[PDB]
RNA sequence: GUAGCGGCGAGCGAAACGGGAAGAGCCCAAACCAACGUUGGGGUUGUAGGACACUCUAGUUACAAAGGACGACAUUAGACGAAUCAUCUGGAAAGAUGAAUCAAAGAAGGUAAUAAUCCUGUAGUCGAAAAUGUUGUCUCUCUUGAGUGGAUCCUGAGUACGACGGAGCACGUGAAAUUCCGUCGGAAUCUGGGAGGACCAUCUCCUAAGGCUAAAUACUCUCUAGUGACCGAUAGUGAACCAGUACCGUGAGGGAAAGGUGAAAAGCACCCCGGAAGGGGAGUGAAAUAGAACCUGAAACCGUGUGCU
RNA sequence: AAGCAGUAAAUGUGGAGCCGUAGCGAAAGCGAGUCUGAAUAGGGCGUUUAGUAUUUGGUCGUAGACCCGAAACCAGGUGAU
RNA sequence: GACAAUGGUAGGAGAGCGUUCUAAGGGCGUUGAAGCAUGAUCGUAAGGACAUGUGGAGCGCUUAGAAGUGAGAAUGCCGGUG
């Protein structure tokens, strides 16, 4: 029926950037928050425990030492972050390639708009039914659909996303992709 | 597929890691050597020099001076001229927006390196010998 | 934090389009009745650092 | 990490411009006016303002003046809230084989084992005697709104500034401007005074020597609700056990080790050896070498019997 | 880049800023040529005139910087049972 | 196929084994998981399986990512036992 333009959903992928943004989407989801204690910061061990020579024993200087039970611990954890960045151009090659590879393996579909009065879960359980979906599909909406956001959100393997704020990480974990034809022009124009 | 990814070849290599066994190669002394000032842990010796004789930083004189009111220009040449279609007027409210200058430091200077071969009107703050019987040659004037 | 640059080279050296190093000469501050006539001429061109003394101090000049 | 400072060595190290968050400005001393130096009015500045003479009309209780009365949300207890039945193994079913249902509820915890439909819950909605916060519509308490002329007068004094000895400005007295302290000298009054990195002249900008002011900023002993490619009993707070406890020192002070029966105590009625501890039966339990010194139970080390020597 | 929106979410906006496209000279300054020099006469440095943003690995600098170990110094307190 | 090379301290370069956690996919388990003991098994090495006893509830496999990632010595620290 409709046709789009082949610079988006006709351009062979490329694996190489389309790694690159997965691993960095999986990094930025991750907090350190992680700490250890060193030498200072544990409790006690200001004295010596015994005088340099006089006695037979090892010479210590602190009961907190590595060596020690109970001491400090030496180049553990620290909190941090893992986020880093990716130029311009190349965020925009990591998504088409993703939506060229959803439709390459026919994994795209067009429907109508979803004029829902009420939520009910029933219902789009028949409706995937009726399209022959798989157990894991994403769709879009071209703004925040509330009735279809509130129901389809009990489902599992079933995940609303919207027109603008399109995922790397959700295209390539989806196994279907249902599309409104508002949202496919959005994304078409938007999109480059 | 997110249960097949595979990095781009020859793009990720796994880090070396010493004092790890001796079968590896940086087993007891970690690459160090045996007994002296770079091979305990604290470093060695400033990277201009430290101690001995005098450096080479020491032994050479001081020369010239800095001025305060000192004025650099952006140069654009001839050759860069030949986006514009000819019979047209350049502003440096034209250079700038086409591209050509970046950063407008002190003022446009007109360089004549290359050819021209157009028939443009340009107007700059300074211009070179060369670059100004070019302008002229083939037609054409230039404003101060 | 960042590196810092030794102010003291800064003040003796200027680099070339090649990424060379430009340096002036030494013995050339007074005593100037010890020397012959040829050195004194021959002592006030430029001459150029050493690649045994670059490889020692690049680390110093970075941001020149 | 630029200009600079620096036994010009080690090293120290800016601001203006530009892009953003946030963003309201006012009150006093003097000239003048009437009492007995006092209290009221007037007046607050650089495109120079005001007193004086001239025709001269928005309560801001976070500054700008200080006390109270008017209904709506939010905390401090809670209440409703959809959906499952069979067979096999087993001590026990939530597991497997089959057939159903709900979902704005497939977060989590507990149930004799691994549960969307067994329980406490979750999504959604409702509920407040009484106390405490925020808010907004009337009360209440103050309130003189505009420009031309400049005779004369007022606009912060032991102050600004200088010398001597110091300190701070990124700037080590150096050609050191800009600003603070101690000692000693010590100015001018809009044709006035200060600054533009010694200093002088010309231009430009500003108006010290009196006092208040929310927001963007920094931090967590605590109160509520959450998360983690953070630990899992030599780890994680020193402390998962009634730990700053035992214990050590005259004192300031230092500072530990110790978690686990089983689903349910159902914690062995009764018989035999003793003085007792302990053991052998019987019994409870799926299991008692799971018997409270109790989940598994490695090594060092200590004993008994055996094939070859 | 900071900031704004967005789930502490990875994505849009944000062009102050930075690097490169042209060097030489202490500087005024000149410019594919500049400095020295009376004089490209010679000589020095340039005319390669393709970089730039992110990231894996190696090394260096500032931070304790591969770990354990002093004789000592300074500051504030406790002691004449 | 034909030839040539392969002793090694300091040190430089490359390919690999194993442990803990995470994402995705796919599996095992009261008809018995991890752990523990034995065996006459497999690969060029670090190492990987199978069977039998104990054990009573969790755990591997593939591709990627991260690191508190490997122990015989420091008159090392703590506990147990000669």
């Amino acid at each position: 029926s409709i046709e789009l333009s082949d610079a988006v959903f006709g351009i062979e992928p490329n694996n190489s950037v389309l790694f690159e943004a997965i691993n960095l989407q999986r990094a930025s989801l991750r907090q350190g928050t992680h700490a250890v204690k060193n030498r200072s910061a544990v409790s006690g061990g200001g004295r010596k425990p015994w005088k340099q020579k006089g006695t037979g024993r090892a010479r210590q200087g602190t009961i907190r030492a590595p060596q020690w039970r109970g001491g400090g611990i030496v180049f553990g954890p620290t909190p941090r972050s893992y986020a880093y960045k990716m130029p311009k151009k190349m965020r925009r090659l990591a998504l088409r390639s993703a939506l060229s590879f959803k439709v390459q393996e026919n994994g795209l579909t067009v429907v109508d708009a979803f004029n829902f009065e009420a939520p009910k879960t029933k219902e789009f359980k028949n409706v995937l039914s009726t399209l022959e979906q798989p157990k894991k599909v994403l769709v879009v909406t071209e703004n925040e659909d509330v009735n279809v956001e509130l129901s389809a959100r009990n489902i599992p393997g079933v995940q609303v996303t919207t027109a603008q704020g399109l995922n790397v990480l959700d295209i390539t974990n989806a196994d279907s992709l249902v599309i409104t034809e508002a949202a496919a022009k959005k994304v078409e124009e938007v999109l480059g | 597929k997110l249960h097949e990814l595979k990095p781009a070849e020859g793009s990720r290599k796994e880090r070396n890691r010493v004092g790890r066994g001796v079968a590896t190669g940086n087993g007891k002394t970690s690459g160090r050597g045996h007994k002296g000032q770079k091979a305990r842990s604290g470093g060695g010796v400033r990277p201009g020099f430290e101690g001995g004789q005098l450096p080479l930083f020491r032994r050479l004189p001081k020369r010239g001076f800095t001025n305060i009111n000192r004025k650099e220009y952006a140069i654009v040449n001839l050759d860069q001229l030949n986006k514009f279609e000819d019979g047209t007027e350049v502003t440096p409210a034209l250079l700038v927006e086409s591209g050509v200058v970046k950063n407008e430091k002190s003022g446009i200077k007109i360089l004549g390196n290359g050819s021209l071969d157009k028939k443009l009107t340009v107007k700059a703050h300074k211009f070179s010998a060369s670059a100004a019987e070019a302008i002229d040659a083939k037609g054409g004037a230039h404003e101060v | 934090p960042k590196m810092k640059t030794h102010r003291g080279a800064a003040k003796r050296v200027k680099r070339t389009a090649s990424g060379q190093l430009k340096r002036s000469r030494a013995f050339t501050s007074h005593l100037f009745a010890n020397k012959s006539t040829k050195q004194k001429r021959q002592l006030r061109k430029a001459r150029l650092v050493s690649k045994s003394d670059m490889k020692r101090v690049k680390q110093l000049l970075a941001y020149k």
